[PDB]
């Protein structure tokens, strides 16, 4: 069994419930050594909603794989035991534990000051989020105009919770906004003229419209690194959202400049270095000459 | 971008992520001027056009799968583009009998080079009954 049960925030409200059996194997003929390796995944806010990593380990394996809720440390660190017949004959058990650390997650922003159609890099240093030693981790920004995780990267797939939103992992705003594409069925504003703030950024050759739009992911630099780097590139306008209290949001009538504006990014930390739900981030300037 | 695979062999695998690649072009004169009459190399660089690892591939105009080409502009050519995006549409059938590419000759005379245009159509058992249309597009510099 896997999950948590309410807002998930307190200790005793994470649970998992699994045995791990390694089938280890002779290094030699003669040699009465016996080689295997463990491999755990930490569990992050994306993860933790979908089946699939919790039916992804294999519990039965000369390479087995295991869950971990959250920090292991001290007396819960993951131990293997080895029942054992003694050469005086007594059955007398052997054991090794190792601790699984969480930790602390940074998100920062290549430069402190933007240009318009500058390349702006965002990276996440985060340990935890790399959950395979063998492939590299992608995380991709959600396009679903009936979910409150709209135009930021993490799960369609969402609940809402005390500490925010579970399925929200990262997102990009201008002057403390989100910034999204004007699409939905509350993008009918049409502010001082009488034309809808999506056609206005339209006629202005812009198709970078909202985070989304970029075609902005994460992707670990390496198999295992721990490090995400994503990019994409500043637009000369963007449509401001109104309320985002609605599902789907409600949009400006007028498309406004970026510039003078600053630019933030937010990470959310699933799994602090204790094992608890923190948010972090970073911010820019974008002037213009 | 950004998005991948992931191919296993041997319980090992590996991912097929896929990329874009900053470009570099570079004119490379032989000697300090570049006088009338000397070719000098010109050189770019772009791991997009690279889309075979075991053959070396050209950019040719009339292949539609290479999708950029380097060009050169001086003055005001009349390009197909001149007029914003044309419409273009193709049909069967046959020259009419005054059709100037049935009676025309290009022989420096108005006799030969100036007619009118006459043809009829038969797209009757063509798709859906109508001439083949087109959607259009034109790149930036190549004017294609």
């Amino acid at each position: 069994s896997f999950g948590f049960t309410d807002d998930g925030v307190q200790s005793s409200e994470r649970f998992a419930n699994q045995i791990i059996r390694i089938e280890a194997e002779e290094t030699g003929d003669n040699t009465s050594t016996f080689e295997g390796s463990l491999e755990y995944v930490m569990v992050n806010q994306i993860n933790i909603q979908d089946a699939g990593t919790f039916s992804g380990i294999t519990p039965i394996a000369d390479d087995p794989s295991f869950i971990v809720i959250e920090d292991l440390t001290d007396e819960d660190a993951p131990r293997v035991n080895y029942n054992d017949l003694g050469a005086d004959g007594v059955t007398t058990p052997v054991s090794d534990q190792e601790e699984a650390p969480s930790h602390s997650g940074v998100v920062s922003l290549n430069a402190d000051s933007y240009k318009i159609a500058d390349t702006v890099v965002i990276t996440v240093e985060d340990l935890d989020l790399n959950v395979d030693s063998d492939l590299i981790d992608i995380f991709t920004v959600v396009s679903d105009n009936s979910k409150a995780t709209d135009d930021a990267v993490g799960s369609a797939t969402t609940q809402s919770l005390s500490f925010g939103e579970l399925g929200r992992l990262l997102d990009v705003t201008f002057d403390d906004v989100i910034w999204s594409t004007p699409d939905g069925a509350n993008n009918t504003a049409t502010g001082n003229d009488s034309d809808t703030c999506s056609t206005e950024l339209s006629n202005a050759g812009i198709t970078d419209t909202g985070l989304g739009a970029t075609g902005f992911t994460l992707v670990e630099t390496g198999a295992a690194t721990g490090v995400f780097v994503g990019d994409f590139q500043i637009p000369s306008f963007w449509c401001r959202v109104s309320d985002t209290t609605t599902t789907p949001y409600t949009y400006a009538g007028d498309e406004e400049t970026t510039t003078g504006l600053d630019i933030e990014v937010n990470y959310v930390d699933f799994r602090d270095a204790s094992g608890e739900i923190v948010e972090v981030g970073d911010s820019a300037g974008v002037r213009a000459n | 971008r950004g998005t991948s695979a992931s191919l296993d062999y041997n319980e090992t695998p590996q991912t097929i992520l896929v990329g874009f690649s900053f470009a570099s072009i570079d004119i490379q004169p032989v000697t300090d001027e570049w006088t009338s009459g000397q070719e000098i190399p010109v050189v770019i660089v772009d791991a997009d056009q690279n889309k075979n690892s075991r053959a070396d591939e050209d950019l040719d105009l009339n292949n539609p799968d290479v999708t950029l080409i380097p060009a050169l502009r001086t003055g005001d050519p009349f390009t197909i583009d001149e007029g914003g995006t044309p419409s273009l549409i193709f049909t069967n059938g046959t020259n009419g009998d005054d059709s100037i590419f049935d009676t025309g000759a290009i022989n420096n005379t108005s006799a030969g080079q100036v007619g009118n245009f006459t043809l009829n159509i038969n797209v009757t058992r063509f798709s859906s009954a109508t001439n083949i249309t087109s959607t259009e597009s034109i790149d930036t510099f190549s004017k294609r």
